[PDB]
């Protein structure tokens, strides 16, 4: 997941949302994960923004 | 006869001022011509766009983040040619007439410039054979001859490629039961489009037969 | 060796150097600064100047800040080891869970996949 | 006109002193003959350039940090917003018709900050945290930066409480 | 009103101060007079903080520098031509335009004695027989009677032969690169024979 | 000399009416810029400016 | 390093090659 | 080239000399008919009268249009 530029609250809610729907999971059992999460969102300037 | 006749060409330099954003802003090249391929040290190509009084305005045939501040930029002493010829026919070039197939390279071709003067009045001919798309609202109601140019002009995703590429595909069934004379051979120029959609182009003319 | 801030307008800083200017889409770091500032090469001014874009806020730059070259655009780790992770732009881990454990950081630019390695199949 | 030959000129080439020994003993006479008009040479204070329509141009100010606070002679403040190589671009915090041409501009050491804290609940403030309501100055409160980056992904949760506005189409 | 040609043509607003000053130097037979007078003005610039402040610091009011530079040089030993050229870069604040004014006339002063200046890449070190053979093949890349300040330089990737680099273009008589132009034109000829 | 501040009226002698300026900017260099009450058909560019 | 502050020079006036003309000709006796 | 001063504000002759003739936008005569006469220079950049120099408009001025004078 790529996001580039949006609110900080819906990438929060996707964090949690694959926290416990287990396609992140944490601790340990870190490999047993499923997505990359790469986060540049609108508060970042527009250099983090353009190449994030 | 090569060696007997052979004195080393002086080329002449060129320093990089600034480059960025595919634009090299080139100090000296002092008799260059206006529109002319330039050659820099990292190998990619150029081309002398705007002449100025202190530099010259170099376009970049590639990625400039290989061109630094102080580069040495070349002339070539030849404005920008393609290989022309029927090597040509069979074959995906780049826009710079390079092949990008990977069918090794250019046999049975020859170079010509790209930007050549079109042809005057007494060169022209009144426009009366026709040109058979194979679609039959262009050839019934809105019809080509040969030597015409027709816009396609539309929206998105209507089928402007869909009805060149019908036109393609018909001069192929056409060249089969014509002589020599009247086979119409096509060039379709791909600008700006997905690297992954002319593969999909190559793939059904290479196998309709087109 | 370094090089020094020159201009900053905005989120675009001008890096001075005195000899081998960096690339462009290199990266730099600011060292001096509070956060980690990097900086990616835009263009070359021209008079031994380079423009870059910053990755984090411009507040706080000083004219003659010491910019360091890194010799190599953003490299960001790579592998299994960000999985279940989240990254920066410049491949920092946000999720507050240790280091990134991944081995082979590649740059983030490179060229688009030539013509001849395309899938046709749909 | 390239900077190897004009690098080159650093090295000394004159192969003849028959001003150099003239003049150098005929310098400082002739600039102490106008010291009155010399204004003294500014490194990490500021002097005004330009001033206009709320935008100082300020010559010096070496070690400005972007979006730092500085403070005009005149006692208004400023901002320095775009720091160019020979000028810094100052934004004024007031009126710059007390702002002259070679006023001197004194950075403070701060990025903008403003008074927070429970001091401030119930005063009537200014955009740069000095009180307008006539009560005084702001007591129980502290300093801070009003450039402070959000939250990120970790430090947030879902939004559950409600804060109702108490207009029954909003809040329907 | 007629004044003598420059050797070469040149840049803007500090090249062409320099082309002008040329033109009135060489009207008064004066060009190496006031050559190292620009020379001394930049080792001047050079000592003193107090007369590179007329260059830089921008508080200095016009009339101050121009009482500076005029009262400082009063005949000074010196040519007129370069009196009445500081005191009026003295009148702009174009003091700083010395130092690249200096460059311009250095290239119009070389081009004043047709020499040129190049460096020499061969893969050998050159014999006496050797290099003066050189300056006869030299002589014809130069459209003129210019005697050349040409240096010497050793790299022994190229197969013998030399490259003479004119600072501005460059003349590969290498075999190195004869025996790879040997190569592409072989490669092409049997694509089509 | 010295400048007048920005908003100071000035007043240009010689003129044919009373041609009264006010201080917009201080452009550097010892100059300022001003915004003329009348009409400016008549200036010379060395006429004698009075700071009020 | 004393000289790295006029290694490129900024002015205003862009005919100053005229303010320099009308100086330099009246140099030639 | 040289570009004289004529030490005067932009004018046109203004006059009794000026009727009957056809004029550029500057003053000079384009009918053929000589230069003009009976005429003297003004400015063409006169400040108009204030608010003491006007009165109230009284007279008619008759158009000799029935639909513009009714
Ligand atoms: N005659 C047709 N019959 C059925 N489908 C068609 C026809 N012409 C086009 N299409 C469909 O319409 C879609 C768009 O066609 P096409 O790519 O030719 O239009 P376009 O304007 O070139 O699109 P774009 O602007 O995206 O390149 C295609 O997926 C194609 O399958
Ligand atoms: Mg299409």
């Amino acid at each position: 997941f790529a996001g580039v530029g949006e609110r900080t609250r819906e990438g929060n809610d996707l964090y949690r949302e694959m926290i416990e729907s287990g396609v992140i999971k944490l601790g340990a059992e870190r490999g047993n994960s499923k997505c990359t999460l790469v986060y540049g969102q609108m508060n970042e300037p527009p250099g983090a923004r353009a190449r994030v | 006869e090569w060696e007997k006749s052979y004195q080393p060409p002086v080329i002449h330099l060129g320093r990089v001022l600034s480059v960025g954003d595919g634009i090299a802003r080139v100090y000296g090249l002092k008799s260059v011509q206006a529109g002319e391929l330039v050659c820099f040290d990292s190998g990619v190509k150029g081309m002398a766009l705007n002449l100025q009084a202190d530099h010259v305005g170099v376009v970049v045939f590639g990625n400039d983040s290989v061109i630094h501040q102080g580069d040495l930029v070349y002339r070539t002493g030849q404005i920008v040619n393609v290989p022309i010829g029927p090597g040509t026919l069979g074959r995906v070039t780049d826009g710079l007439g390079q092949p990008i197939d990977g069918k090794g390279p250019l046999t049975n071709v020859r170079s010509s410039l790209v930007e050549v003067k079109a042809p005057g009045i007494i060169a022209r001919q009144s426009v009366r054979e026709p040109l058979f798309t194979g679609v039959k609202a262009v050839d019934a109601l809105v019809p080509i001859g040969r030597g015409q140019r027709e816009l396609i002009i539309g929206d998105r995703q209507t089928g402007k490629t869909a009805v060149a590429i019908d036109a393609i595909i018909h001069q192929k069934n056409c060249n089969e039961q014509v002589p020599k004379a009247q086979r119409v051979y096509c060039v379709y120029v791909a600008v700006g489009q997905k690297r992954s959609t002319v593969a999909q182009l190559v793939k059904l003319f290479t196998q309709t037969g087109a | 060796d370094a090089g020094y801030v020159s201009q900053v307008i905005g989120p675009v800083v001008d890096v001075r150097f005195d000899g081998e200017l960096p690339s462009i889409l290199s990266s730099l770091e600011v060292e001096g600064h509070s956060v980690r500032l990097v900086l990616e090469v835009a263009q070359h001014m021209g008079d031994n100047t380079v423009r870059c874009i910053a990755m984090d806020s411009t507040d706080g730059l000083v004219r003659g800040q010491k910019v360091v070259d890194t010799g190599s655009p953003i490299k960001v780790p790579v592998g299994r080891g960000t999985l279940g992770r989240i990254m920066n732009v410049i491949g920092e881990p946000v999720d507050e869970q240790g280091p990134i454990d991944a081995a082979d950081i590649w740059s983030i630019h490179r060229e688009a996949p030539e013509f001849t390695e395309q899938s046709t199949e749909q | 006109a390239d900077a190897k030959a004009l690098d080159e000129l650093r090295k000394p080439k004159f192969s003849s002193k028959y001003l150099i020994q003239h003049v150098s003993q005929k310098l400082i006479p002739a600039v102490k003959e106008w010291e009155k008009s010399y204004q003294p040479p500014v490194i990490h204070l500021g002097r005004v350039l330009s001033v206009g329509d709320g935008i100082a141009r300020v010559y010096g100010l070496k070690s400005v940090q972007a979006g730092e606070l500085v403070c005009f002679d005149s006692g208004v403040k400023g901002m320095a917003l775009n720091l160019q190589a020979d000028h810094v671009g100052v934004v004024v915090f007031g009126n710059d018709s007390v702002i002259h041409q070679g006023d001197l501009v004194y950075r403070t050491g701060q990025i903008v900050n403003v008074p927070i804290g429970p001091g401030t609940l119930g005063r009537v403030t200014d955009g740069l945290g000095q009180p307008i309501d006539g009560k005084g100055p702001l007591t129980n409160v502290r300093s801070s930066l009003v450039e402070v980056k959000a939250p990120g992904i970790i430090a947030r949760q879902s939004v559950r409480e409600p804060l109702f506005t108490g207009v029954k189409a909003v809040d329907a | 009103l007629k004044l003598p040609t420059a050797p070469l043509q040149l840049s803007g607003t500090s090249a062409q101060i320099a082309t002008l000053l040329w033109q009135v130097a060489a009207k008064e037979n004066q060009l190496d007079k006031v050559q190292d007078e620009l020379y001394q003005f930049i080792e001047l610039f050079k000592q003193h903080s107090e007369l590179r402040r007329l260059a830089t610091d921008p508080f200095v009011p016009t009339l101050v520098r121009t009482k500076i530079i005029s009262s400082v040089l009063k005949d000074s030993g010196a040519s007129e031509i370069t009196k009445k050229l500081f005191e009026a870069l003295a009148d702009e604040g174009a003091l700083s335009a010395l130092l690249e004014v200096t460059v311009n006339y250095e290239e119009l002063m070389l081009a004043h004695k047709k020499e040129v200046y190049c460096t020499v890449i061969t893969a050998e070190p050159l014999d006496k027989l050797e290099r003066v053979e050189l300056t006869k093949k030299a002589e014809k890349f130069v459209d003129a009677g210019f005697k050349l300040v040409m240096q010497e330089k050793i790299d022994k990737k190229l197969l013998g032969g030399f490259v003479i680099e004119f600072s501005d273009r460059r003349v590969d008589m290498s075999t190195a690169k004869k025996v790879e132009e040997f190569n592409n034109f072989v490669n092409k000829l049997v694509l089509s024979i």
